[PDB]
């Protein structure tokens, strides 16, 4: 109430150095400031939180494929990713929370030998994590083609 | 939904708290068996959520021999059975060229021996419980939203109770009869 | 595991800067700490343009001479503002206009004050 | 897929951002409980994908994706709440530029600011699908954002009016004032501006500078009210004690 | 001061907590000593209608389980009176109670029902249930006192 | 797409180059097992692309005995099993009328023992690589379109490098860090 | 003469070749000494238009 | 394409040559500037 009704007292003068209803045109009229505006938007009002795994009552997904001698029978869900994968999932979530301003893109490392199963199921989950039309997009056309091929 | 409780209560219910995935912050005051091959251990861990070690020619130990019945029950492929019996033949040769093996072949024997109880058949929610942390530290007294009390005592519990009762809006629960652990578990379920 | 506004902001700066540094010219780095920027901007917002005083600053001062019947009146405003800004030179317009900006800033800085609780008898 | 992602309901506190985003058609006006929300509710794309997957004969994958649905729903519920409730500020992209992002990408004739592209790997998609974001508590500076925004706008307006008054003063007395280019006295003004605003604005020519100066949008403030009077009083060089 | 059921301290907690929901969480909890003083203040305002007025204590660095806010918002409409002849609470408190009641009404914790929203953004401007009930009557209005005991 | 590389690089990567079907032109400078019958060897060669010899009563040797599990895995007909066990009976009689036989019965045992790794599951292109020849001869320096260099040296590599750099339009790649073979393989993949 | 990115000789080839296609093949290759003379000729023609 | 690159401003020290050359239409009296041909290429 000190912010909402305190100004109606007869023993107080409020000198309004700063006026609240600021028109947004002033902020956006400065040339080439989209990156700065997005950064300040992230910094000033983003809540803090944690990443939690799903309920352990959901077992690892088992693939209905004939057994090859070195392939993965299942892909674990409780496994802890590396720091680089943590950065990548941070990128995914950051772009998800900003619909049209940030877009994903694939990158393939020369090493980091991966079984075809992980890519082949990431192509499945991609069609559910992201939206690719209607009003806006979260992924580029190259990613759409790669996911469709997978 | 953060709760404060006496240290002995969380000490006695740590197993249930871990099983229900609430993280524990507590301040103190003062032979296993192995599977022949990694594939069977991975399958059983996926099915029951129980970590299993792998036999690696370490010492005379006790070996679990999963039998045809559990092989069919777990949906194990033909290659898994083949490699299991290949390792079995290797063990036969090793102990003939002069370790105990058990051919467990009932589901209940495996459960009563080692591992976690099987899963119930209900819809799976996003989270098991609505509470994240139960602690016994004065360092995060402002972190808490409610607290639980019991006739049992801790050398630091009186000060924590005084510092938590000073909160303007905090939920307070006390247990007077029955079993303390059962009441605490019911509260953590319904909260 | 944990995330926060400033941390994700720093990560975004790192990614964007690493992307943009791939092409540069003229063949001639640092990631700013968002904590410092936020603290500075919050402090600046908390600053007051005006100031509250009980007595206004002295405007006129007198220098007593040997004469008992005559004295000089000195305007303090002019004698002190001459020290605002460095010397002027005609070769560099930028320094001249910076001095002009400082001089015009000084008047606004001096002229903003509020009287409150004056001592009286 | 056949969902109303964007809608406008009532005027917002900021007039430039009226849109409401809603992933999977989930409404952000209703609070939810993580324990029981998301059970037995689907959207079109997920249902079609499950039907396609079960039709191919992949029973285990279909069962796994069916089991994970409540977690998926809760995650997008949290994301929708965060987007609609917390991130509403002047720094959010205005509606006119937001609407033109997709057609510009389709045509490829990028004239506005291009969206930022980020790299990602294959395993990261799985890890993201197997993780969720849970806001523990709100930002420390969430309550005090409008004052910061207002002071930033006021400082920008003050710099603009200072540039205008410098240009007018230079035009007024060409005989004694030294002729200079805009890059000179703009740098002179920037030398005296508060460091916090410079650091904020320098997180990222002359033609764009002139275009920005010529814009008529101003932000009223006490500092501007005093600065204009100071500039008016500066018309006498004797008051500045500069004489010829 | 007397509770509706005597000697509830003797009965076990399990008999007090029977179901789920905000009211179930609220029920069974014992009040702290400090909150008894605020209960005394509320009753004191009850005896003096027009001379004692209530307001909400909000600390900028505090938090709570939203269930207690929901329950307080539900209770305040029945417990207090406002408008018509006299009032016991300020306009700001009425607005906060209306907002809390709105949030509770849109809390689908156990079952889901259809709701139609109104053109305006004011709280409680919607119709809920299979039988269309207008919730706009519960919004505070000191001219007629529709939302409270008056 | 013809490439020139130091001789030691191709010497070290000959196995990979053969596996990827690029023909090798290089200038230097200074017990196996057999299958009971030809049908099983032909089937396994068709399945895995691994050449297998046939037992022909030569000497005391080591015999591979494909077991019922791999018999079903490889889709072997009834007649193949019948002739396999007939040859097995013949071997029993031969060694009773007074050679080692191994009853391999897991897929991984056969892979880790002898043969080539199984096939990955991708669409099959017309050709594995876009390059045909990698050589180290001055006789076909005009044949090349690009060349690769490394800090490693050959007695003839300097002259070849000089004669190849004189080409008006030739692609040049050099490796400075990491592993030379890995960089060469990545280049041959992406070229 | 300066490349758009300095010290690209220090970075490994794998970070320069990222995808497939004619541009991917072109990217990452280092020019020969002789082709620098032709680059000089091209620039020389650039300074003198007609 | 659609751009003017040669122009005349004021008398030069050499009377025989007074033209100015402006490739891509840019002058010294580099972020954001483009030209029609490159936009059509994109």
């Amino acid at each position: 109430q000190e912010v909402l009704t305190d100004f109606r007292r007869q023993d107080t003068i409020w000198v309004l150095a700063l006026q609240l209803p600021v028109n947004p045109q002033v902020v956006w009229d400065v040339p080439r400031s989209s990156i700065a505006n997005l950064i300040m938007n992230i910094a000033t009002c983003l809540p803090t939180g944690e990443y939690i795994a799903p309920n352990p009552r959901i077992s690892s997904i088992t693939l209905t494929q004939r057994i090859t001698t070195t392939g993965p029978f299942a892909i674990l869900t409780g496994s802890t990713p590396t720091a680089q994968q943590l950065n990548d999932v941070r990128k995914i979530y950051l772009a998800l929370m900003f619909p049209g301003q940030i877009i994903l893109d694939l990158k393939i490392d020369p090493g980091e030998r991966m079984d075809p199963a992980v890519r082949m199921v990431a192509g499945v989950v991609g069609h559910l994590l992201f939206t690719a039309g209607g009003r806006f997009t979260n992924l580029t056309q190259n990613m759409a083609r790669q996911l469709d091929i997978a | 939904a953060m709760l404060l409780a006496p240290g002995d209560v969380i000490k006695r219910s740590s197993e249930e708290l871990k099983q229900r995935q609430i993280q524990i912050n507590l301040i103190d005051w003062t032979g296993r068996w192995v599977v022949l091959t990694e594939e069977i251990a991975r399958a059983i861990e996926s099915k029951y959520g129980t970590k299993i070690d792998v036999y690696r020619d370490e010492v005379p130990a006790q070996i679990i021999e999963v039998e045809r019945s559990l092989q069919k029950e777990l949906g194990i492929s033909r290659e898994g059975v083949a490699e299991q019996t290949e390792r079995l033949r290797d063990l036969r040769r090793k102990e003939k060229s002069g370790i105990t093996i058990e051919g467990v072949m009932s589901q209940k024997k495996l459960l009563s021996m080692i591992g976690g109880v099987e899963r119930k058949m209900a819809p799976i929610g996003a989270r098991e419980s609505a509470v994240m942390l139960v602690s016994n530290s004065i360092k995060d007294v402002v972190r808490a939203t409610a607290y639980f009390t019991a006739p049992t005592g801790d050398p630091h519990w009186k000060e924590v109770a005084r510092e938590a009762s000073k909160k303007k809006n905090i939920l307070a629960y006390t247990s007077t009869g029955g079993d303390v652990k059962t009441e605490f578990l019911h509260l953590i379920d319904h909260l | 595991s944990s995330d926060s506004g400033p941390l994700l902001s720093v990560f975004a700066l790192q990614e964007i800067m690493q992307k943009v540094r791939q092409v540069q010219a003229d063949y001639m780095f640092t990631v700013p700490d968002v904590q410092k920027i936020l603290d500075d901007i919050k402090a600046l917002a908390a600053e007051q343009v005006y100031k509250i005083v009980k007595v206004p600053s002295i405007s006129f001062r007198h220098i007593v001479m040997q004469s008992r019947d005559r004295v000089l009146r000195v305007d303090t405003y002019y004698e002190e503002m001459s020290q605002v800004g460095d010397v002027i030179t005609e070769d560099e317009p930028e320094k001249f206009y910076s001095t002009i900006i400082k001089k015009v800033r000084f008047i606004r800085g001096k002229g903003s004050f509020i009287l409150h609780d004056i001592p009286t008898r | 897929w056949a969902t109303i992602d964007v809608e406008y309901r009532e005027p917002a506190p900021y007039v430039h951002a009226q849109r409401y985003i809603r992933y999977c058609g989930i409404d952000s006006r209703e609070l939810i409980n993580p324990t029981t929300y998301g059970i037995g509710m689907t959207y079109h794309c997920y249902n079609e994908m499950l039907r396609m997957l079960v039709a191919a004969g992949k029973d285990s994958e279909a069962a796994y994706f069916r089991s994970m649905l409540p977690f998926h729903m809760v995650r997008f519920a949290r994301i929708n709440q965060i987007i609609n409730e917390d991130l509403h500020s002047v720094f959010s992209l205005p509606d006119d530029m937001f609407n033109a992002l997709l057609p510009d990408l389709i045509a490829g004739a990028h004239q506005n600011a291009d969206p930022v592209v980020l790299d990602v790997s294959w395993i990261s998609l799985w890890f993201a699908f197997n993780r969720s974001f849970e806001p523990t508590h709100r930002n420390e500076m969430l309550e005090v954002a409008p004052l910061i925004e207002s002071v930033y706008a006021s400082e920008l307006s003050v710099m603009k009016v200072d540039m205008r008054h410098l240009s007018l003063m230079q035009r007024r007395f060409p005989d004694v004032l030294i002729q200079a280019r805009p890059s000179h006295f703009w740098k002179a003004v920037l030398n005296d501006s508060p460091e916090a605003v410079k650091a904020v604005m320098n997180l990222s020519n002359i033609r764009d500078m002139m275009r920005w100066v010529m814009l008529p949008s101003l932000q009223p403030s006490l500092k501007l009210a005093l600065e204009e009077e100071a500039w008016a009083a500066a018309n006498d060089f004797e008051d500045l004690m500069l004489t010829d | 001061y007397i509770a509706p059921n005597p000697r509830i301290s003797s009965i076990t907690l399990t008999q007090r907590i029977t179901t789920t929901g905000p009211f179930a969480i609220l029920t069974g909890s014992t009040p702290t000593a400090q909150q008894l003083n605020d209960v005394r203040k509320i009753y004191l305002a009850l005896m003096f209608p027009g001379q004692i007025i209530l307001d909400l204590k909000i600390d900028p660095g505090e938090r709570m389980d939203p269930a207690v806010r929901m329950v307080a918002g539900v209770v305040g409409h029945l417990l207090f009176t406002a408008g018509g002849r006299f009032t016991n609470l300020t306009q700001n408190m009425a607005r906060q109670l209306d907002i809390a009641l709105n949030d509770y009404l849109l809390y689908m914790y156990n079952t889901r029902v259809q709701v139609n929203y109104g053109p305006t953004g004011e709280p409680l401007d919607f119709q809920i249930g299979r039988n269309q009930y207008d919730c706009n009557v519960f919004r505070a209005d000191f001219a007629t006192g529709t939302g409270y005991n008056g």
